[PDB]
């Protein structure tokens, strides 16, 4: 029972662009067990419309999803992911920076 | 298409 | 699952005996070749899992993969060979067979003698039944076409110590107008048969 | 160039919760397009690519049987590895398993994987030969012994040589206008300034299919790169980052859809 | 390694019977078949662990199956019709290949008054045949019996032969077109003349015999046509 923390990336589908519908992509792998709470945040508040892929694993066994939203980007809202994983002794809030 | 024939460890 | 198999075959001792099977689902990957002697359960003889030929003494079994094809060839054919064999499929975790191809092994009789006797009741003599024997292994017996005629399909005895084996058929009715020369006629018997007074 | 149908399943044992977890899901190349969840109401085999859902009632039907037995399998698989482990009935485990063939340009047979995780750990893996095992620990090779004993290297073999090869070409045919499409990545360049003395480049790779990629600093490769990550729409995305003034002294891009690899600079 | 029980069985149209499979003790995997002469076994259910997770499509209601802790197995066939009749196989894998037990032979009659033990006979050989050949044919002859599930075996000076000795691979029915026709066998033992001609010779035809049990409802006059052995016998004859 051994246990990897997830590497988390917060991202954009397509360049992000002001007023311009796309998909914000919160994109969680390398992590053990398979146990783990994903959360997209629109100002620190929990996004609902929000999907995910099916749980898969990579050649080392370590598993990897994707959860994804479609949003508007604006210059003033604040887009983000909560994760929780047992290797985590706080939840991991990764912001999304619009150049990464 | 799934391989039909299972085996048990 | 279909698995196709077929109808009797004979053969004689010491011939190559070979049997054919096709299944429908090319997905397939087990096939085995199963023998099951008359009132016993199939015991597995043997197993192929990949395109090729398999040897194991006289048996050679085939498998076909692409025209999902398997054959069983037997060499040197002995008595022990008679039975029903079973060509076997998996669908899945479960094997299912095919309808079963029965195979008689028949012996080469050197110096035929076919001849019909009558043999009586040791306890009550009023009783009887009419015995074809010693006949060539291409001699057929043609059953029962009476309703008070009952005819036995023939079969092989040894007399191991003897080194001779000998084919038989028997015949018997209630009927008070039986006679063993009017009870083999339904049959194709040689003109050369041995009628005893 | 050459491809691959690999499967992939999840048994996560929950012994207060329920019944094991199981989850299955099957790809072509980087594409996925099927899965099935032990968890979803359909309780079938359900597509996840276009090309797929062209299959008719009989395929569906099997796929869905077959991945109903793959999952009671391994639900005795987790009891046996309970048992093989000495484990309580009280604690959650997990079994993973992957098998799958890569095909060549010719579409030819080339590589067959059958393998099997404990927990996170290697369990079982057919070897290269298709013919032999690797068992990762004393466990283990109780497995081993009983499929050495029944012959199942043998039966996979036929499995990874021929069914699969055959199913895999099929599937590259039936969506070929997907599976067998060549996207090239959209690169670009861009400039940040950490401080009033030193600067940051970003080299971007975007919307770009197969996944297989190399993003190189020119050759420099002391830079920050992130794992390949997926757009969501079949495209993949990735960059490559390094730490002056004089940041016009480049970033080298090799990906399947470019003719002669692409050069950026700022 | 792999058991049944009971491995005969008779019942009445309209009767319940359950039979018991006891498969190889490693074997995660267990089969129940269905045959009749001239055909292969016909998949009923299948086994893994104590989960019954494939039954036959075409199979009736009347038929269930059940393996509680995972080894022993029941079959179970309920208000029985006369196209019951077949020989239950059970069958344990480890993986796939297959190991077969003995079977239950069930035979399901419109009523218990149709069934009856073999007449037993033995025919000493021919004159004719002694003087032309130089060896004696005793022929056996088992008639009347009900169901077919008979057992012949030749006994030399209480000694169990099989040279020389050739049985019918199946009983025939004394009425072809009819609804639980008696059966006939025929058996042959082959001796030499001079081992016929010698009187100090016994000579006995066994035909064991499958009926009912101690434990079955008997009414009619005649016995019980019970699990039994029927035997007729003849010594050698100087002239
Ligand atoms: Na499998
Ligand atoms: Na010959
Ligand atoms: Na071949
Ligand atoms: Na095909």
């Amino acid at each position: 029972m051994i246990q990897r923390t997830p590497k988390i990336q917060v991202y954009s589908r397509h360049p992000a662009e002001n007023g311009k519908s796309n998909f914000l992509n919160c994109y969680v792998s390398g992590f053990h067990p398979s146990d783990i709470e994903v959360d997209l945040l629109k100002n620190g508040e929990r996004i609902e419309k929000v999907e995910h892929s099916d749980l898969s694993f990579s050649k080392d066994w370590s598993f990897y999803l994707l959860y994804y939203t479609e949003f508007t980007p604006t210059e003033k809202d604040e887009y983000a992911c909560r994760v929780n994983h047992v290797t985590l002794s706080q939840p991991k809030i990764v912001k999304w920076d619009r150049d990464m | 298409y799934l391989q039909p024939r299972t085996f048990l460890l | 699952e279909v698995e196709q198999n077929s109808g009797p075959l004979s053969v004689p001792e010491g011939a190559i005996a070979s049997l054919n099977c096709t299944y429908s689902d090319r997905g397939s990957q087990s096939f085995f070749w199963y023998r099951q002697y008359s009132g016993k359960s199939p015991e597995l003889i043997m197993f192929i899992y990949s395109n090729g030929d398999k040897e194991d003494g006289r048996f050679t079994a085939q498998l076909n993969k692409a025209s999902q094809y398997v054959s069983l060839l037997i060499r040197d054919s002995q008595p022990s060979d008679s039975a029903t064999y079973l060509c076997a499929v998996n669908r899945d975790d479960k094997i299912i067979f095919g309808k079963g191809t029965r195979l008689h092994i028949l012996p080469n009789i050197q110096n035929p003698d076919p001849a019909v006797y009558q043999l009586r009741d040791s306890k009550s003599s009023d009783k009887s039944v009419c015995l074809f024997t010693d006949f060539d292994s291409q001699t057929n017996v043609s059953q029962s076409k009476d309703s008070d005629v009952y005819i036995t399909d023939k079969c092989v005895l040894d007399m191991r110590s003897m080194d001779f084996k000998s084919n038989s058929a028997v015949a018997w009715s209630n009927k008070s107008d039986f006679a063993c020369a009017n009870a083999f006629n339904n049959s194709i018997i040689p003109e050369d048969t041995f009628f005893p007074s | 160039g050459s491809h691959s149908m690999r499967y992939f399943f999840t048994s996560v044992s929950r012994p207060g919760r329920g019944e094991p977890r199981f989850i299955a899901v099957g790809y072509v190349d980087d594409t996925q397009f099927v899965r099935f969840d032990s968890d979803a109401a359909s309780q079938r085999m359900e597509p996840r690519a276009p090309w797929i859902e062209q299959e008719g009632p009989e395929y569906w039907d099997g796929e869905t049987r077959k991945v109903k037995a793959h999952s009671q399998t391994h639900r005795v698989d987790l009891g046996t590895l309970r048992g093989y482990y000495n484990q309580s009935e009280a604690g959650s485990h997990t079994v993973q398993r992957m098998y799958g063939c890569d095909v060549g340009s010719d579409w030819r047979f080339l590589r067959g994987y059958h393998q099997y995780a404990y927990d996170g750990k290697d369990y079982i893996a057919l070897k290269e030969d298709l013919r032999s095992w690797t068992a990762a620990d004393m466990a283990a090779q109780t497995t081993k012994h009983k499929w050495e004993a029944a012959h199942v290297a043998e039966q996979l073999r036929a499995y990874l040589e021929g069914t699969c090869v055959e199913w895999l070409r099929r599937y590259l045919e039936n969506g070929k206008e997907t599976l067998q499409r060549t996207d090239a990545p959209k690169t670009h360049m861009t400039h940040h300034a950490v401080s009033d003395h030193e600067a940051t480049l970003r080299c971007w790779a975007l919307s770009f299919y197969p996944a297989e990629i190399t993003l190189t600093w020119q050759d420099q490769t002391q830079t920050e790169l992130v794992e390949t990550r997926p757009a969501g729409d079949g495209t993949f995305q990735k960059w490559a980052a390094v730490v002056s003034g004089q940041e016009q002294r480049t970033c080298h891009v090799q990906h399947e859809g470019l003719p002669k690899p692409l050069t950026l600079r700022w | 390694g792999v058991s049944q029980n009971p491995r005969h069985k008779i019942t009445k149209r309209g009767q319940n019977v359950t039979f018991r499979c006891d498969p190889i003790s490693e074997h995660n995997r267990l089969y129940w078949y269905r045959q009749t002469l001239g055909q292969g076994p016909e998949f009923l259910t299948y086994f893994q662990n104590e989960a019954q997770l494939e039954k036959s499509r075409l199979l009736s209601d009347r038929f269930s199956a059940e393996r509680p802790k995972g080894s022993f197995s029941t079959l179970e066939i309920q208000r029985t019709e006369q196209g019951d009749s077949a020989m239950y196989l059970c069958a344990s894998s480890p993986d796939i290949e297959q190991y077969f037990g003995p079977g239950t032979r069930l035979t399901v009659t419109e009523d218990l008054k149709n069934v009856f033990p073999p007449e037993v006979a033995v025919f000493e050989p021919s004159e004719a045949e002694i003087s032309h050949t130089q060896k004696a044919t005793l022929v056996c002859l088992a008639t009347g019996f009900y169901p077919d599930h008979v057992e012949l075996s030749w006994w030399v000076n209480g000694k169990e032969v099989h040279s020389g000795v050739c049985t019918d691979p199946q009983p025939l029915k004394e009425q072809p077109a009819l609804n639980d026709s008696r059966y006939a066998l025929s058996s042959r033992l082959r001796v030499s003349a001079t081992f016929w001609q010698n009187p100090r010779n016994h000579f006995r035809c066994q035909v064991q015999f499958y009926g009912l049990s101690e434990n079955d409802e008997w009414t009619q006059d005649r016995a019980k046509p019970v699990t039994q052995i029927v035997s007729a016998e003849a010594w050698g004859r100087a002239d």
